[PDB]
């Protein structure tokens, strides 16, 4: 068991110091108040997540009633509805071609979706099988190839046109929850129970690093916009920000009010804003680098389960469990 | 298990203050298009209101 | 703009569809079967999860049956009651006290009401011999009403448990009746 | 003296109605997350206790200042005829309001079936047409009154006085009160009953429902006292206990229930 | 998916004529409509349209009281009344298919057309009959007369090119975008008041007439066309 212990001796060798000293030359942000603009009602009951499309104005949105609709967030009006096969969801996912959705759950079983057909009306393109647990993420790699995470403690990468899976992952122990797509698409990072944040290559299907800096789980993930970086959050109130250089953990907040878990975590183009949400019916707009709090997001009177900024970094979309989707700007 | 921390000890880790000190410079300089930073115009807003 | 008046027509469309799906919605009840499941519902409807649709007096009810389900309870917050079934024919009976005894204590499932139901009774009856690695009883009627008690036990500490001897159905509606009653009566303060 | 404070006490309780009422409807309509039947209900009642105060209390604390009639037949006629529309409007509301809540209660699993928006809009549309119908209807068109009094009015134009005959006074108050009241009292009691019994199982309703009762019936009975019995100085204090009532339904209606104590509670942070 | 349409022939001036439109293959009921009439020896004129809900009605301006659509979803066919018609309607009919959302592709589908016999913004199509060559770039330009850029920033403005002989195909939506079935040699360009289209290569397929459709407004006045020749 020496490998591990020489394993932590190597990386406290190459944290001679923490980046606290250094950060404290920046500017503060200050207070923002990021009050909302726009209202997206018309869902049932609770939403479970939410996803953009890659030109940062149309949005796919699912909840507990078994039906996912895309809004047109410039002009508020519900651009599709579509009712699933199933009346159990969990998560949403959007392609970048913008032609696809992505939805899993209870089921057990994915579903890709075609939104662009010679007739007006949409139905499942794919019936994707293999999984023996709950699906978690559906984020979307290509036009033909889609990674998930489901509870059977593995995760897998599939092709869309053949049908079966191309690339499986079984490192972690604990059943994987949350799973974060680089901006490259080559590498992939992943979250489970057992505190534990692995990295995942696609092409070569052999993970690159691991990480413990968690107690409780991993429930929320998102990647940094640089690449080399991710923030992960857990049931602890704490989002422990990593590299993929050192592997040393850099932030790490601290609030005691917040002592409920994190359900999701965000990012901004700059990477100077994290931007959490909690079980007390509000999303605390963290700073990444001064590690205090920046913003309150007090808008929603039910706990918020998704949240997510666009591609373009210009409104902030946070579903809560009241049926309501907020804008915020 | 043997094979993955046979791996781990042969990553190749940098120093921290590098990393850090890549972090920031990525943050000062992306930190001027974006919004939620600085207050945007309404004009160039997407939406009025 | 002359397509936009089309777009806000067909969000208008979708807007209408949305409102029957709601009113559908809000005319049925949700259960949840935890788990003798396979007798009944069987006996409710005269692959990982099952969905079920039956209506009785009128009344349409949902019902679900399904390390696992820590995040299966997690999102069942807004059911209207959970049925649990556990064999007597059991140890096996030691894990379900102890599933039951985690179920009902949770900081998220709070205000969900919970159905218990005692099934293989006539096995029991037949085997009547649990009592030896159960020395708190110190003749099957009686067994049944120790096998109850600490069960009872366990369940006492907003949410009710409804025990029950086993038709089932009118138990089911005259259970989820008196729990919809309370809360309407909860919430204007008469109870 | 004694008029200066009888004039600010009718202000104080204008006032405040007008403002519950305004801070209702405008918290309802600013909340979209509110937009249930039983809330609807509660609006339609506010929105006819605010027009039972502009309309009623003022026209007749203006009467009281000033001690005589400054105006026309037609509008002494017109004032009488809002005043009862709104008032009717307001006691079917509140029958409405019992209704809806005795279907919830004894008939819970198939409330949301048997009460759904176009019911309740069909009741508030039976009720409003049928208080339209008692109101504006006999005494625009003169059978309220007979010749003599009448002839009293044309000859003294100065002060009008609201005398009905009998029949029309007992039709009136029966419909108005005698139908809305058996019924309230017939539902209240059921969901009381329902809720001791479901409280014996268990191992408060007394108090609320009491405190409802009272506030209707003390409120309201001795005013069709004297409508009924005797027509078959005190008008003013009865018109007041009326309006006073009229006034406390809505903080009393929203206070009790747990979906408006949160609105209450927003208002308050939103002063 | 397939569009049949019914009707026509020879009759009187002044009476009622019944055309109807099948559609076979899609869900029309969540679909806009519309019916377009076409000269034996002009170009096509629109007549009329109706939305997937049958909410709002619009008609040409030329002829509003003597004309009637209606559609059945259950039956799967619309149909179209004519009563009192003039000897000015010798022409053919097609009923084509339009969805409207965010990035859609309005008429996107062209029925066959049936034949029958007995202010606004307009479009100036100079271009007549100019002939090309193999392996030669083709400019065609369109003309409008009020301003096609709304405060969104799409303009709404489509390409027709009738094929000599069959039904029109779409094939450029909204000036910029790119319809589904069709050559990628063909471009589209503009700045608000003249639009361009650049043709790189053409083959037999792509002889035809191109045609230039407005749709800020519903005047929903077509153009001139302009024919090529190799
Ligand atoms: C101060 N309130 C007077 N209310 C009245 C007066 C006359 C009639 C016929 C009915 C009502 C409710």
């Amino acid at each position: 068991e020496q490998l591990k212990n020489q394993i932590r001796d190597a990386r406290k060798a190459c944290a001679d110091a923490t980046l606290s000293q250094i950060t404290n030359n920046i500017d503060p942000v200050g207070r923002i108040q990021m009050r909302t603009r726009r209202t997206l009602r018309g869902h049932l009951a609770k939403i479970y997540a939410m996803h953009w499309g890659t030109d940062s104005r149309l949005l796919v949105s699912a909840s507990q009633d078994g039906k996912l609709i895309i809004w047109d967030s410039y002009t508020t009006n519900k651009v599709h509805a579509i009712p699933l096969r199933s009346s159990w969801v969990m998560t949403c996912a959007y392609a970048p071609s913008g032609n696809y959705v992505a939805c899993g759950g209870l089921d057990n079983i994915c579903s890709i979706y075609n939104l662009k057909t010679r007739e007006g009306n949409v139905r499942v393109s794919r019936e994707l099988a293999g999984h023996t647990g709950y699906l978690s993420c559906c984020r979307f790699l290509d036009d033909n190839q889609i990674v998930t995470s489901s509870g059977d403690t593995t995760c897998a990468l599939w092709d869309i046109e053949t049908g079966q899976q191309t690339t499986t992952f079984t490192g972690h122990t604990g059943d994987v929850m949350s799973l974060s797509l680089a901006p490259d698409t080559r590498l992939f990072v992943s979250g489970a129970c057992d505190a534990s944040a692995k990295l995942w290559d696609v092409r070569e299907g052999m993970c690159r690093q691991t990480f413990t800096g968690h107690e409780s789980d991993i429930n929320a993930i998102c990647f940094f916009p640089n690449g080399n970086a991710f923030a992960t959050g857990s049931d602890d109130a704490t989002c422990r920000l990593f590299d993929l250089r050192a592997d040393q953990e850099l932030m790490t907040y601290s609030h005691d009010n917040i002592i409920c878990g994190i359900t999701s975590v965000s990012f901004s183009k700059s990477g100077r804003l994290l931007l959490a949400g909690y079980d007390d019916f509000n999303c605390n707009v963290w700073d990444a680098l001064k590690a205090d709090r920046a913003g309150v997001l007090a808008g929603h009177d039910n706990r918020v389960s998704c949240l997510g900024v666009t591609d373009d970094g210009m409104a902030v979309a946070t579903g809560s469990w009241d049926s309501f989707l907020k804008i915020w700007n | 298990l043997v094979e993955q921390l046979k791996m781990e000890a042969n990553i190749d880790r940098i120093k921290v203050s590098k990393a850090a000190a890549d972090l920031m410079a990525y943050c000062e300089a992306h930190a001027k298009e974006d919004p939620l930073l600085t207050p945007v115009p309404a004009s160039e807003n997407p939406f009025r209101e | 703009s002359a397509e936009d008046k089309a777009a806000v027509e067909r969000s208008k469309m979708i807007e209408k569809q949305i409102q029957k799906d709601k009113q559908i919605y809000r005319a049925t009840h949700r259960l949840l079967l935890l788990g003798g499941k396979n007798t009944i519902v069987k006996q409710m409807r005269i692959s990982g999860i099952f969905e079920t649709k039956f209506q009785v007096d009128k009344v349409n009810f949902h019902m679900f049956d399904v390390d696992e389900r820590r995040k299966w309870i997690q999102c069942f917050n807004d059911v209207t009651a959970i049925i649990f079934v556990t064999a007597c024919s059991s140890n096996r009976l030691r894990a379900s006290l102890k599933l039951f005894d985690s179920i009902w204590n949770n900081k998220w499932l709070r205000d969900t009401s919970v159905i218990l139901f005692l099934n293989k009774q006539d096995l029991l009856a037949e085997k009547i011999r649990l009592e030896e690695y159960f020395p708190e009883f110190a003749e099957v009627i009686r067994a049944k009403y120790f096998i109850r008690d600490e069960f009872l036990r366990i369940s006492t500490a907003k949410h009710y448990c409804y025990p029950h001897f086993t038709e089932n159905i009118r138990r089911v509606f005259n259970d989820c009746r008196d729990i919809i009653q309370r809360m309407h009566l909860r919430q204007y303060e008469l109870l | 003296l004694k008029l200066v404070l009888k004039t600010l006490a009718l202000v104080t309780i204008i006032s405040s109605a007008v403002f519950g009422n305004l801070l209702v409807v405008t918290s309802v309509i600013r909340h979209h997350k509110l937009r249930i039947t039983t809330n609807y209900f509660i609006v339609s009642l506010a929105l006819a206790d605010t027009l039972v105060a502009l309309f009623a209390m003022t026209f007749n604390a203006s009467v009281t200042i000033s001690g005589r009639w400054l105006f026309n037949q037609t509008v002494c006629d017109f004032w009488n005829s809002c005043d009862v529309l709104f008032s009717t409007a307001s006691i079917m509301h509140l029958c409405c309001i019992s209704v809806d809540r005795y279907y919830a209660i004894i008939k819970p699993l198939e409330y949301p079936t048997k009460i759904t928006g176009r019911t309740v809009a069909i009741m508030l549309t039976c009720a409003w047409v049928s208080s339209g119908l008692i109101s504006f209807i006999p005494i625009f068109l003169g059978w309220y009154t007979t010749n003599e009094h009448l002839v009293y009015k044309v000859e003294h134009p100065d002060e009008c006085i609201f005398v009905v005959n009998k029949p029309y006074a007992i039709i009136s108050s029966s419909v108005s009160f005698w139908i809305p009241c058996c019924i309230m009292l017939f539902t209240y009691w059921r969901i009381y009953v329902e809720a001791t019994r479901q409280e014996k199982m268990l191992c408060k309703a007394a108090k609320t429902l009491g405190i409802i009762m009272g506030a209707f019936i003390l409120c309201w009975l001795p005013f069709f006292l004297w409508y009924v019995s005797i027509t078959m100085l005190v008008v003013d204090l009865l018109f007041w206990i009326g309006y006073l009532n009229s006034s406390l339904n809505p903080v009393i209606y929203a206070y009790f229930n747990r979906e408006f104590r949160q609105a209450f509670k927003e208002t308050l942070q939103a002063i | 998916v397939q569009l049949v349409e019914s009707g026509g022939g020879l009759v009187q001036p002044g009476g009622s004529r019944k055309l109807s439109c099948s559609a076979s293959g899609f869900a029309f009921s969540s679909f806009g409509m519309h019916w377009v009439r076409q000269a034996p020896e002009k170009g096509l004129e629109w007549v009329a349209y109706i939305s997937s809900g049958s909410g709002t009605i619009y008609y040409a301006d030329t002829v509003k009281g003597r004309f009637t659509i209606s559609r059945d979803d259950p039956k799967n066919t619309l149909f179209l009344q004519m009563t009192s018609l003039r000897s000015e309607d010798t022409a053919m009919y097609y009923c084509v298919r339009s969805i409207y959302y965010y990035g859609s592709s309005p008429f996107d589908f062209w029925g066959q057309g049936t034949t029958l016999t007995v202010s606004d913004i307009v479009m100036t199509q100079a271009t007549s009959s100019v002939p090309v060559t193999p392996g030669e770039s083709v400019s065609i330009s369109c003309r409008s007369s009020k301003s096609l850029l709304h405060s969104n920033g799409n303009t709404y403005l489509y390409w027709f090119l009738q094929r000599p002989g069959q039904s029109p195909q779409l094939l450029i939506y909204r000036m910029s975008n790119l319809a589904s079935g069709v050559p990628d040699r063909f471009s589209g360009s503009g700045s608000g008041t003249a639009f361009t289209l650049t043709i790189s290569r053409l083959e037999a397929e792509d002889v035809g007439v191109y045609y230039c459709m407005q749709h800020l407004e519903y005047p929903l006045t077509f153009g001139a066309g302009t024919k090529l020749e190799l």
